[PDB]
RNA sequence: CGCGGGAUGGAGCAGGAGCUCGUCGGGCUCAUAACCCGAAGGCGGUGGUUCAAAUCCGCCUCCCGCAACCA
RNA sequence: UGAUAUUGAAAUUUUCUAACCCGCACCACUUAUCGUGGUGGGAGACAGUGUCAGGCGGGCAGUUUGA
RNA sequence: UGAGUAGCGAAAGACGGGUGAGAAUCCCGUCCACCGAUUGACUAAGGUUUCCAGAGGAAGGCUCGUCCGCUCUGGGUUAGUCGGGUCCUAAGCUGAGGCCGACAGGCGUAGGCGAUGGAUAACAGGUUGAUAUUCCUGUACCACCUAUAUGGGGGGACGCAGUAGGAUAGGCGAAGCGUGCGAUUGGAUGCACGUCUAAGCAGUAAGGCUGCUGAGCUGUGAUGGGGAGAAUUCGAGUCGUUGAUUUCACACUGCCGAGAAAAGCCUCUAUAGGUGCCCGUACCGCAAACCGACACAGGUAGUCAAGAUGAGAAUUCUAAGGUGAGCGAGCGAACUCUCGUUAAGGAACUCGGCAAAAUGACCCCGUAACUUCGGGAGAAGGGGUGCUCUUAGAGCCGCAGUGAAUAGGCCCAAGCGACUGUUUAUCAAAAACACAGGUCUCUGCUAAACCGUAAGGUGAUGUAUAGGGGCUGACGCCUGCCCGGUGCUGGAAGGUUAAGAGGAGUGGUUGAAGCUACGAAUCGAAGCCCCAGUAAACGGCGGUCCUAAGGUAGCGAAAUUCCUUGUCGGGUAAGUUCCGACCCGCACGAAAGGCGUAACGAUUUGGGCACUGUCUCAACGAGA
RNA sequence: CUACCCUUGGUCAGGUUGAAGUUCAGGUAACACUGAAUGGAGGACCGAACCGACUUACGUUGAAAAGUGAGCGGAUGAACU
RNA sequence: AUCCUGAGUACGACGGAGCACGUGAAAUUCCGUCGGAAUCUGGGAGGACCAUCUCCUAAGGCUAAAUACUCUCUAGUG
RNA sequence: GCCGGACCGGCACCA
């Protein structure tokens, strides 16, 4: 049966990643969150 | 002419189509040709708000000369051509200087004819001038509502206005929809009536049709759920149940007018169209 | 099975008894009908409230309307 | 839908132009269907917008709907 | 605890030899078996070292393990030409100025980013444990470098179907050549394979289009290579037939639903030497490495496409190649599951013929009611298929000849829906939705409608033969009465009312004025009250009385009928279902359409034939 | 993932039926009309791939948190990807 | 007191808000809309308002300290 | 309750 999850390497990028999260106020607020929980990883 | 389909199939049955005798030339001018993705009835927010729109064949735009600003110079009919983005079929005329336009084929048309725009013109199918120069009683289509802008009345397959007076800056003209207005006697009009008539006689025949056309389903408000449309919901077939039929948005859709008060055209349209 | 409404000359309707048709007598007509003129004729019942009851109290004999279910 | 502000000028609703408006044409910025200016044309003290007011308003909302 | 219980995840293995402390399970061999429109081969995504060699056996592996996609150590991915960038644009995203918005921000112009598309120069062979159009060999091509010698136009550039051709790839046959082999089972002297070689460069060329294009062919490339082969040297590349799904080529014809952009490119205003970057390249890849918690019977885009049989990429057996499936050994109880057969009967089973049986290919006869004249139709129902010989006959054999496998069951009647299509991912596929068609209504364009606070948008680069909304639902015949009430449309300014205008007047305070709190006539819109119209608007179509008016056509115990298994007829031996009638319509009825309707249906319902382990009534056999 | 949409690509073994046109032949005053051949239309027919999910059996501490076996619907289109 | 001393301001009407205070007899402060003063013989406040008295002098600006907090640093405490 | 007609019709209604 086909599941949810089917990985592309640049949809996950363009939506999850570095970049887009600075795109916006919102994402950039992600990222400081998990900079305050001292997050290894803060972005895809 | 109008061709009738012989019911070989449950999908042919009664079904007709445009024979396009009066198509001369089944290919478009490549330097007229435009680019035209579709919308799907979906705005510059991607959210779709107008119903029923979506899928269809690929179309090509055709620049359309609707102004017909170009005066002294005759030109001549090169071809009638079908146009996918309008019920009228368009007529490509080259200009003595060389130039092609195109133009909405109007009515009588013939490869060969001259046309020619301006205030000296003749009177004639295809002449385009400004309604000051127009006689009472002519039979005229693709007319500007503002000098210079270009045509936007009377253009679909079929349509015509006629010429009824001349009223200081303004001239009286009935339209198709019967309602009689005035327009500034400096806009333009093309003598004639549309051609293409009997495009209004052709029987669809089938859902793969539409399709085709871009159409999408409609589905009826009364076989909706309560939260969907103000016809949702009752058990089995429902009549209306309100005092009156509902749009989808919650508006009376029988009889209810919609045109706004206070805009400038109240004093320049003469008689309703009923 | 629960709730409610009705019983008016002979007929259909009004409602502390009148309109129309029906009957009788006379007239008009060759005769009948229609029509015209006069006369008579009535509160479904059973007990009570009441100075006094079609009228109000409860019930009785039928008809009529809604409803008689969640399993 | 009315008043009032923007909002002016003359007759007695009509007129005018100059504010305001034009998803109107031409020109420049400018290889530009945005915008901004310029010129014409249309419209015009109306419209639009602000404040106040009356009306409609299961389109949407908060709730009530006894023992 | 349950308990040494359930399970150990689709299937064919056997033996010999080896290794080892230990072997059903690892290695080698032989035989056997399975896939083969694929269990084969190659790209992409995704994964990210799982790749290779040596070593190891704690844990992981559903058993075992000497083995491994596991552990240890050391290795492995080579590009001017392949894919991407230093080229182009699509949707979309972003956006200098700009427009809009409590803030945050939203939008948008020029421009920019952005392949799934366009452009663009390399082939063949060899080689490793692991890379190869990348390394090596041979032979090329492209861009740039050094020396000798900006506007116009065109083009790129495009759908879908079908047909006739050319060529080539590939298949088959003869063996023309070549290489082998030549048989201890009765016989013969026949048996089995091979039969090629690129880019580039010159010559040419079937065609196609109105000179431009054009698949392919020939030579060269190539005394090179690869080769069924013989013992490093030597070795054949020929005749016929068939023929593409590839290519010429979206070339040609036809059709309506009318089929990107931009750049590269085009056109008008030689030789010689040298240089050539970055990213990816391992391995898995219809899976034991991806998505499914698993070494999971699931899911995962494209390409290549052999023989016999055949219409076929169907069927069965095979080729190339790959695989024997990570628990086994016995036994051959009940019971369960999956298969095969079955006396006599043949739906008596059951809610219901559920399931199964039956039908089935090709060829020839032949085919009804009804019909929208297309259909219904493969209607139904019947005949023939083997093999040999002669040139349609004569023979031969079996129980049986499409001898296997694969391949419609059919008919009569009724309800519903016209039809193909769509739906409750995961208990409903339908009579529900959609539909073509009908009608009503809104909308004159900065349209109406819709999204958004707005700007900006969709509608539409459309313009009443158009766009939005409501209802109905092909087609045929049709669609009756009621405008009193509600809605909608249009009148009227008579009454009623708000802000605001207006100030008669009254009080508080100081004889006042002043300040102050109120404040009455009168004016002041829409709406409402009133009138009219409107039913394919919402609705309503009763009980002499009353109403706005009391059901027309058609239909009717119906998907509607409570009494009810109404009554009568048909079908059965027997029929609460079914069909046909009646009308007493509890409580049908004309676009929440009425009545019919050919065709269509994994629809619902009744009957019949065929057929059968569904059943009387079970029995035996195979496997898990 | 799923619903719908936008841009750009890809895929559909084989059989069958035989619409419109066209041509020839009859026929006419001229048309209508008719037969044969040609032609290849269709949300056409049968049926693999592919897309579904009607029935049934199995599974129901599954091989699988929706599957498998056998049949079944569509299969040039409102197709699938 | 001859001159100056903060004007679309103060203030008012309407609609709101902040004031412990729900429009109330509601003073006092602020916003939007619209109107709109006076000038030391002035102006504001003392809880509607008037008069008297009392206090004050808006419509310009600046100003440490006593106050609030702890991711930190130093030294310590339970 | 406020008002216009002959109760009717609009408006008003926070113990
Ligand atoms: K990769
Ligand atoms: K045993
Ligand atoms: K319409
Ligand atoms: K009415
Ligand atoms: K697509
Ligand atoms: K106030
Ligand atoms: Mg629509
Ligand atoms: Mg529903
Ligand atoms: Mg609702
Ligand atoms: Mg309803
Ligand atoms: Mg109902
Ligand atoms: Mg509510
Ligand atoms: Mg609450
Ligand atoms: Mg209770
Ligand atoms: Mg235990
Ligand atoms: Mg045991
Ligand atoms: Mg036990
Ligand atoms: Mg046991
Ligand atoms: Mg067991
Ligand atoms: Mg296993
Ligand atoms: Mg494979
Ligand atoms: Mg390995
Ligand atoms: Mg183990
Ligand atoms: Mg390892
Ligand atoms: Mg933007
Ligand atoms: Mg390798
Ligand atoms: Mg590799
Ligand atoms: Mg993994
Ligand atoms: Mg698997
Ligand atoms: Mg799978
Ligand atoms: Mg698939
Ligand atoms: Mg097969
Ligand atoms: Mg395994
Ligand atoms: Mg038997
Ligand atoms: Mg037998
Ligand atoms: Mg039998
Ligand atoms: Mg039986
Ligand atoms: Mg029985
Ligand atoms: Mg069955
Ligand atoms: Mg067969
Ligand atoms: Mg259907
Ligand atoms: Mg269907
Ligand atoms: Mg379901
Ligand atoms: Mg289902
Ligand atoms: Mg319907
Ligand atoms: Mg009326
Ligand atoms: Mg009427
Ligand atoms: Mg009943
Ligand atoms: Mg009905
Ligand atoms: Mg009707
Ligand atoms: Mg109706
Ligand atoms: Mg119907
Ligand atoms: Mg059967
Ligand atoms: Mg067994
Ligand atoms: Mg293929
Ligand atoms: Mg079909
Ligand atoms: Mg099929
Ligand atoms: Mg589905
Ligand atoms: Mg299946
Ligand atoms: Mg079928
Ligand atoms: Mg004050
Ligand atoms: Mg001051």
């Amino acid at each position: 049966v086909k599941r949810t999850y089917q990985p592309n390497k640049r949809k996950h990028s363009k939506v999850h990643g570095f970049r887009k999260r600075m795109s916006t106020k919102n994402g950039r607020k992600v990222l400081a969150r998990r900079r305050r929980k001292g997050r290894k990883v803060l972005s895809a | 002419a109008i061709k009738k389909y012989k019911p070989i199939t449950n999908g042919r049955r009664n079904m007709t189509s445009l024979d396009f005798a009066e198509i001369t030339k089944t290919t478009p001018e490549k330097s007229l040709l435009k680019p035209l993705p579709k919308k799907a009835g979906r705005n510059n927010q991607g959210k779709l708000t107008v119903r029923h729109h979506g899928g269809g064949h690929k179309r090509q735009y055709r620049v359309i000369d609707f102004k017909r600003n170009k005066d002294g110079i005759n030109a001549k009919v090169d071809s009638i051509q079908y146009d996918p983005n309008r019920s009228a079929n368009i007529a490509l005329v080259v200009y003595a200087d060389g130039e092609k336009r195109y133009i909405i084929a109007p009515k009588g048309l013939e490869v060969g004819q001259i046309v020619e725009s301006g205030a000296e013109a003749d009177i004639k199918v295809g002449n385009a001038l400004p309604l000051q120069n127009i006689p009472v009683g002519t039979v005229v289509h693709n007319i500007e509502l503002k000098p210079g802008k270009g045509g936007q009345i009377a253009r679909s397959a079929g349509a015509s206005a006629q010429v009824l007076g001349k009223e200081g800056k303004y001239v009286l003209i009935r339209l198709r929809s019967g309602e009689v207005r005035m327009i500034l006697s400096t806009c333009r009009a093309t003598i004639g009536q549309v051609g293409n008539l009997q495009h209004e006689l052709v029987n669809v025949g089938k859902a793969g049709r539409s399709r085709w056309k871009g159409i999408r389903p409609t589905v009826r408000g009364s076989v909706m759920n309560p939260n969907d449309h103000p016809h949702g919901g009752g058990e089995g077939r429902a009549p209306i149940g309100r005092p009156s039929p509902m749009s989808p948005w919650g508006k009376p859709t029988l009889g209810k007018k919609t045109r706004r008060g206070k805009k400038s055209s109240d004093k320049l349209i003469v008689r309703g169209r009923k």
